[PDB]
C-alpha cells in the first residue's frame, strides 16, 4: 500500500469528472459545454 | 542523415498525405505557416503548435501547405509524403449524409462495416470531423469495439455527441469533462462496461451491452433536437470476430435502429454479396454503399492496440501534455469493497449474462482497473448489470499483511459506496 504519495497526484488543479447516469446523460445538452 | 532538435521545413503538395508512425518514445511538433491541412478532418490552425506522441496518422494536405516540424527521431530525408486518390469517396458520402441531415425528418443512423485495418475507424472519424465543419450538426459517435479506447478506457463501447472539434493530437479523438478550464470543449460520453478483452470472451454479454446502449441512445435523441437532426456514425468490430451469419450485424441495426450502411471491401471480395443479401430485405439495397480500399490505411499490430490501451488508460487520470489533470490516491480497507467479476469462457466455460462475486487479493486485483457502477454496495447482481458506470478506479497496491488497498480515483473526495465490476484491464506505474 504505503507505495508512493497519497493523495493528489501531479497553482490552477483540475480533475477528470464522473459520468453522467441514464437519465440525466439523456437529459443533458452539449450546449451546456459549447457555451463555454 | 541524423535526428535534430531543430525545425525544419515541409512543402505537403495538394492531394498528398505526410504519413507519421512515431515508432520512438520522442515528440513531433508542428506549426503550419500556409494552408490547409487536417487530421482525420480536424483542421490545424495557422501559427498554432501541435504536439503528437507514439501513434500512426496522416497530415492531409486539403490544400498545397507550408509547414516547420521539430523531431528527434526524424530526418529530412526519411519523411513519407504520397499523394491521397481516395478522400472523393469520403467527401461524396459526407455531402450526402449531409442532404439527409437538412433535408429527412432524423439524421442519417449509419454503420461502418469491414475488416481489418479497413480505414473503419479514420472514416467514422472525418465523417464526425466534417459533421460538425459545415453546418454544425453533433452527430453522435458509437463505439462498439470495445479494444479502441475513444474518449474513455479499453474496456467499453460508448455514444458521444461530437458537439465541438476533435484534439488532432491524440489517438482517442479527445477526453471527457473536466472540473475546470480547457483549450478545447471535451466530450460528454454514455459508457457502456463490457471489461473482457475480445468479443468472444463472452457475446452475450456483448449483446447485452449494444442493448443497454440502444436503449439510453434512443432516449437521448428523444429529449436531444440536435443530436437526433444530425445522426448517428456506428463503428463496428472487426468483421471476423463477428459470427458467419452476421447475426450480431442484426442486433446492432435493431438496437441502433440503423438505417444506412457503409460497407469497407475489396471490389472481388465476397463480404459485399453476403451483406447485400442479408441486409437488403431490411435496409434497401439503395442504403447499403460499397467504399473500395481507402488510401494510406495501414496494418496495426497487437503491440500498437496494447500502446494505445495505455496511453488512454493515462489519459483518463491525468490527461494529455496539452491539459494536466489531479487523480487522488486512496487508501482503503478489504472490508470497504464490493468487487464483481463478469462471466467468461476461460473461467466459465460458457459466457452468459451473468456477475460472480471477487475476493479480495492481490492475485486478483493488483494492477486492475475497475468500473465503478451506480448500485449501491448491497445491490444484487441482476441489479448490478444494468447499472450505469460512473467512472474507473486503478488498485495500484494490495497490502495482504494490513488489509488495506491502494486505489487511484479520477476524482478527489471518498471512495464512492457503490458495488464495482473487475474488467480484464491492466496498468503498472500510476
Ligand atoms: N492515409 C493514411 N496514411 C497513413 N496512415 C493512415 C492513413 N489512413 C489511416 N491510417 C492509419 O491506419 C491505421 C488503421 O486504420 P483504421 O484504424 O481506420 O482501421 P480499422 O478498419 O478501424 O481497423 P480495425 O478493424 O482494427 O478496427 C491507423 O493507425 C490510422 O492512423
Ligand atoms: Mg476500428
Amino acid at each position: 500500500n504505503t507505495g508512493i504519495s497519497n493523495s493528489n497526484l501531479n497553482k490552477n488543479i483540475q480533475s477528470r469528472n464522473w459520468y453522467l447516469s441514464d437519465s440525466q446523460w439523456a437529459a443533458f445538452k452539449d450546449d451546456e459545454i459549447t457555451s463555454t | 542523415i541524423t535526428g535534430d532538435n531543430e525545425w525544419h521545413k515541409l512543402v505537403i503538395p495538394k492531394g498528398s498525405d505526410w504519413q507519421i508512425d512515431l515508432k520512438a518514445e520522442g515528440k513531433l511538433i508542428v506549426k503550419v505557416n500556409s494552408g490547409i491541412v487536417e487530421i482525420f478532418g480536424t483542421e490545424l490552425a495557422v501559427d498554432d503548435e501541435y504536439t503528437f506522441q507514439n501513434w500512426k496518422f496522416p497530415i492531409y494536405a486539403v490544400e498545397e501547405t507550408e509547414l516547420l516540424w521539430k523531431c528527434p527521431d526524424l530526418t529530412t530525408n526519411t519523411i513519407t509524403v504520397k499523394p491521397n486518390h481516395t478522400m472523393k469517396y469520403i467527401y461524396n458520402l459526407h455531402f450526402m449524409l449531409e442532404k439527409i441531415r437538412m433535408s429527412n425528418f432524423e439524421g442519417p443512423r449509419v454503420v461502418i462495416v469491414g475488416g481489418s485495418q479497413t480505414g473503419k475507424t479514420s472514416l467514422s472519424r472525418t465523417l464526425c470531423s466534417y459533421a460538425l465543419k459545415f453546418n454544425a450538426y453533433q452527430p453522435l459517435y458509437i463505439n462498439l469495439d470495445p479494444q479502441q479506447p475513444i474518449f474513455t478506457v479499453p474496456g467499453c463501447i460508448s455514444a458521444t455527441p461530437i458537439s465541438d472539434i476533435l484534439d488532432a493530437q491524440l489517438p482517442t479523438w479527445g477526453q471527457s469533462l473536466t472540473s475546470g478550464a480547457t483549450l478545447l470543449h471535451n466530450k460528454q460520453p454514455m459508457v457502456k462496461n463490457f471489461g473482457l478483452e475480445r468479443i468472444n470472451e463472452n457475446k452475450d454479454l456483448y449483446l447485452e451491452c449494444i442493448s443497454q446502449l440502444g436503449q439510453v441512445v434512443g432516449q437521448r435523441l428523444h429529449l436531444d433536437p440536435q443530436v437526433r437532426r444530425s445522426g448517428c456514425i456506428v463503428d463496428t468490430p472487426s468483421i471476423s470476430q463477428l459470427d458467419e451469419n452476421l447475426a450480431e450485424l442484426h442486433h446492432i441495426i435493431e438496437k441502433l435502429n440503423v438505417n444506412i450502411m457503409l460497407v469497407l471491401c475489396s471490389e472481388t471480395d465476397p463480404l459485399w454479396e453476403k451483406v447485400k443479401k442479408t441486409f437488403g430485405p431490411e435496409l434497401g439495397n439503395n442504403n447499403i454503399f460499397f467504399i473500395p480500399k481507402l488510401d494510406g490505411v495501414s496494418a496495426v499490430d497487437d503491440v500498437y492496440k496494447r500502446s494505445l490501451q495505455r496511453t488512454s488508460i493515462r489519459e483518463y487520470f491525468y490527461g494529455s501534455l496539452d491539459t494536466a489533470l489531479s487523480p487522488y490516491a486512496i487508501g482503503v480497507d478489504y472490508e470497504d469493497l464490493t468487487i464483481w467479476k463478469p462471466s467468461n469462457v476461460f473461467d466459465n466455460e460458457v459466457g452468459r449474462v451473468e456477475l460472480f462475486p471477487v475476493t479480495i487479493t492481490p492475485s486478483n486485483l493488483q494492477h486492475a482497473i475497475i468500473a465503478i457502477t451506480f448500485a449501491e454496495r448491497r445491490a444484487d447482481q441482476a441489479t448490478v448489470i444494468k447499472s450505469p458506470i460512473l467512472g474507473f478506479a486503478l488498485i495500484t497496491e494490495v497490502n495482504e499483511k494490513r488489509r488495506k488497498l491502494r486505489v487511484l480515483l479520477p476524482v478527489p473526495g471518498r471512495l464512492p459506496s457503490k458495488a464495482m465490476i473487475l474488467t480484464s484491464y491492466r496498468y503498472l506505474e500510476q
